[PDB]
């Protein structure tokens, strides 16, 4: 019964959460979709009573002095309908409206490939890690830290496990925004209300976000559509009004996701909205011999094993296609009864998993150029 | 009670005091809106048809974990404050959603199959109840399953078994629905089931025959109809972008999968290949021969007669030969079934559903 | 009529729907309809034959 | 269509009823739900039909493909009249 004898002490303190409301009692009784408030009875001109709804809307041309005295009747007011500035009294403005917002915490993920990434987790260590350790060489030598950068490849064989294992490591915002929702119906839904979370990334610094499902927002057009995707291409033409005019590039990041590079518009993947790319093919061979190591550490295996004969079996992988030769081989202690992981089932797995299982049904072909 | 003489003593004096303050803050109309955001200062959002305009101030009996974005709340009387919130239960106002029953199932008419019958259980039924063995291994176990091959042959029906053998709470979710004309509605209902439902750990989705997604060709996203390949991208964050603990487990059984499977599978996340066999001499025998544990029939007809020399039924073509046959032998109110009806039943099955493509040799 | 039950006929193009899909929920809203009252034949219509 | 029962020689003549054709959903109540309360006042008004049988309803539309094929039923629109050209 702990909310019971918490309300003992609230209500008593409810007074004095009152207290605050004693300034404005009239009108019975910080993010907010427009501006409202009750006649505002506060308040060259002297007092600024403006409210956007359905009846009564004001406007007003003049400002910046003190009526209110800060917060004033309904609380609300400041940035709503762009257009609208009450900037001077303490304004609860340039918050989150009524929106969709996925916002999580800690996204932790280790490493997965590292066989080909060596070089290249670098590149995304100069996005984001490197102008939050020495600024002073931006201004010196005059350059800038890439912003926009593409992924392509096949669907998460390591390449996506390793776009969020970097980003665990910036210890700043993440939200996650994608594509194919992105859609909806309303025009304005998909740009309009995704602008404020790109106008809120100017606001609030240290957020990083990660663009996801291109495909459902970009890409090539001949006839200039069939209808109902113009919305589609015109949200992609509104992620460049957001780096048209102006934007910094220290508290904000660009990371797309796709399987194809080149499938998107030739002119949105020009360079300026996009300054690095991420290539992401089939490592070498001796690269990838840290991933045998990688899963095997939390995994028991017998001592004299020899993980040389095991990668000529296995031809030009990715990161995943290794875990999954290991995933069978722990099924091989399952149903076969195994008390560690043995150099027979290694071996056996390549041709059980690769050649056997495998088979058809995996992205050879599927990426040129486009 | 004990306690309701020495501890109620100084407890029941301040436990009516205290709702008669409730009843300062709370009257009766009890507003119900909506909270779209928490503010650390203590200030809430007011929701309503008639357009409410309020300041209100976040006030007692809520926390932090219960106010939620977009949730129902109650309000103060006249100044709209937030006050209670409202619990949810029975059915979301989200797409279509199974809760709980209790089926009654196990492994008696697809016997026979057990050579692809123990494989499915050791991916999904025994990584539930005994959560071990991964942190002395360490390799994650795969998510779902994928089937591929003829449906309620056995194949299928080996899902249904399945669903009552985990003895936890069991999802089916439809997979036609999304093909809608609209454009957009696929993405959307598809993330808010796993999200809902990600509190209670077992799920085991199940979706049947979806011919429709898939369509990618040489590039990633072609110039093709938008009803179609975008529905599928949501099903990538779902097996690869966002990725659970292991609660969430999908099930897609469909005719043909190949063209439509490396765009989901994924290398590891999934690992299933279970395709429709001909039956052996030995399991047309555990098939048939078990259908007819509650049958009765002549005791002069044996049931391994048509199995000798038979094309391809399965237990989904047994189930109406068991019907057809009982039907013809109940118009005369017997339980028995004679032995013009087991060849009359076999024939209209095999001249209609069982054709083959007049390949010989080879 | 012969069977002692009743008969519930279902709009097979007015299932269809846009926007977010009303026919998904049909699907068991009818069935809640359809767990109401046992003795009754849910029918498809507009999509049959009146021709 | 409450003159119809007092006034009995009385037409109620609705021009052109294709301006609604299939269905919309879209804002629900806002600038959709109008049309859709009228379908079960459709279904409500006409059910006070046939007692005066002196009521005239007479709807005109263009294209009649994509009405509404419930209101085929009898005791709401019986015979439709076609007007080829031919």
């Amino acid at each position: 019964l702990k909310q019971t004898e918490n309300d003992l002490k609230d209500i008593e303190a409810r007074i004095k959460e009152k207290a605050g409301v004693k300034e404005s009692d009239t009108g019975l009784a910080h993010p907010l979709q427009v501006a409202r408030c009750t006649k505002i009875i506060k308040g060259e001109d002297a007092k600024y009573v403006i409210n956007l709804k359905q009846i009564a809307k004001f406007v007003v041309g003049l400002g910046e002095r003190v009526s209110p005295t800060d917060i004033e009747e309904g609380m609300r007011v400041g940035v709503d309908r762009s257009k609208y500035n009450i900037e001077l009294p303490l304004p609860p403005r340039i918050d989150p409206s009524v929106t969709m917002m996925t916002v999580e915490e800690k996204p932790d993920v280790t490493y997965s490939d590292v066989g080909g990434c060596k070089d290249q987790i670098e590149k995304l260590r100069e996005v984001v890690e490197l102008p939050l350790l020495s600024p002073e060489r931006f201004a010196t030598l005059g350059i800038d830290p890439p912003k926009g950068i593409l992924l392509y490849g096949p669907p998460g064989t390591g390449k996506t496990l390793c776009a969020r294992a970097v980003a665990n490591r910036t210890d700043a915002t993440f939200i996650r925004v994608i594509g194919s929702e992105l859609v909806q119906k309303y025009v304005g839904e998909g740009a309009r209300m995704v602008r404020e979370l790109f106008e809120m990334a100017r606001t609030k610094k240290a957020c990083i976000i990660f663009f996801d499902e291109i495909d459902a927002v970009g890409g090539a057009r001949f006839d200039d559509g069939a209808g109902g995707d113009n919305e589609v291409q015109r949200t992609m033409l509104e992620l460049i009004t957001q780096l048209d005019g102006f934007d910094p590039r220290g508290n904000i990041k660009v990371m797309f996701a796709t399987n194809r590079p080149n499938t998107l518009d030739p002119a949105l993947l020009r360079p300026g909205r996009i300054d690095r790319k991420v290539e992401f093919s089939l490592p070498d061979l001796e690269g990838r011999a840290n991933i045998f190591r990688i899963h095997s550490k939390s995994m028991s295996v017998e001592r004299g094993i020899r993980w040389e004969l095991i990668s000529r079996l296995c031809p030009n992988s990715t990161g995943a296609e290794l875990r999954s030769v290991c995933t069978e081989a722990g099924m091989f202690a399952i149903r076969a009864r195994r008390k560690v992981a043995t150099e027979k089932d290694f071996l056996k797995a390549v041709d059980k998993v690769i050649s056997g299982y495998k088979k058809f049904s995996s992205t050879s072909r599927y990426m040129q150029y486009n | 009670f004990v306690s309701n003489s020495e501890i109620l003593k100084p407890f029941e004096k301040k436990q009516e005091e205290e709702k008669k303050q409730l009843e300062e803050i709370r009257g009766n109309p009890l507003s119900i809106g909506t909270l779209e955001e928490i503010i650390d200062d203590d200030h809430a959002i007011v929701t309503s048809p008639t357009m409410p305009d309020y300041y209100v101030s976040i006030l007692s009996f809520v926390d932090k974990e219960l106010l939620e974005p977009g949730c129902s709340v109650l309000l103060h009387h006249k100044t709209m404050s937030i006050v209670g919130v409202l619990q949810d239960d029975a059915d979301p106002m989200v797409s279509v959603m199974k809760m709980d029953k209790s089926p009654t199932e196990s492994y008696s008419d697809i016997g026979g199959l057990e050579s692809q019958i123990q494989e499915i259980k050791e991916s999904v039924e025994l990584p539930l109840t005994h959560p071990e063995l991964y942190e002395e291994m360490g390799i994650k176990p795969p998510k779902g399953v994928i089937l591929y091959g003829a449906p309620g042959t056995g194949k299928t029906l080996l899902a249904k078994a399945v669903a009552n053998q985990t003895s936890a709470t069991f999802l089916r979710i439809v997979g036609s629905e999304l093909i809608q004309k609209y454009l957009g509605d696929g993405p959307r209902l598809c993330r808010q089931i796993f999200k809902v439902a990600g509190e209670n750990a077992p799920s085991i989705v199940f979706i049947d025959e979806i011919d429709a997604i898939g369509t990618k060709r040489y590039d990633s996203n072609s110039g093709g109809e938008r009803e179609i390949q975008r529905t599928m991208l949501e099903l990538l964050n779902q097996l690869d972008g966002f990725d659970d603990r292991g609660d969430v487990k999908v099930i897609m059984a469909t005719n043909k999968i190949e063209t439509l499977d490396p765009a989901l599978i994924r290398p590891g996340r999934i690992d299933r290949k279970i395709l429709f066999e001909n039956p052996d001499l030995s399991t047309k025998k555990k098939i048939l021969g078990i259908h007819t544990s509650k049958m009765n029939l002549s005791e002069d007809v044996n049931l391994e007669t048509l199995v000798t020399t038979k094309d391809d039924l399965s237990g989904a073509d047994i189930q109406a030969m068991c019907t057809e046959a009982g039907l013809l032998a109940l118009r005369e109110r017997r339980m028995q079934v004679t032995a013009e009806d087991f060849k009359q039943a076999k024939e209209r099955v095999m001249k209609n559903k069982v054709e083959e493509n007049l390949e010989g040799l080879y | 009529h012969h069977t002692d039950c009743k008969f519930i006929r279902v709009s097979g193009a007015e299932l269809v729907q846009k926007y977010i899909g009303e026919g998904s929920r049909m699907v068991r809203e009818l069935f809640v309809m359809a767990r109401e009252h046992a003795p009754s034949i849910i029918f498809m219509d507009e999509i049959d034959s009146i021709g | 269509f409450r003159l119809a029962r007092e006034n009995a020689p009385s037409i109620i003549f609705i021009d052109e009823v294709d301006s609604i054709a299939t269905k919309r959903f879209d804002a629900q109540t806002g600038s959709d739900r109008e049309v859709q309360r009228i379908l079960i006042e459709l279904l409500t008004q006409m059910d006070g039909f046939d007692q005066s049988t002196n009521v005239k309803v007479i709807m005109a539309t263009n294209r009649a493909d994509t009405l509404d094929p419930a209101l085929l039923r009898p005791g709401r629109l019986d015979r439709k009249i076609e007007f080829p050209s031919l």
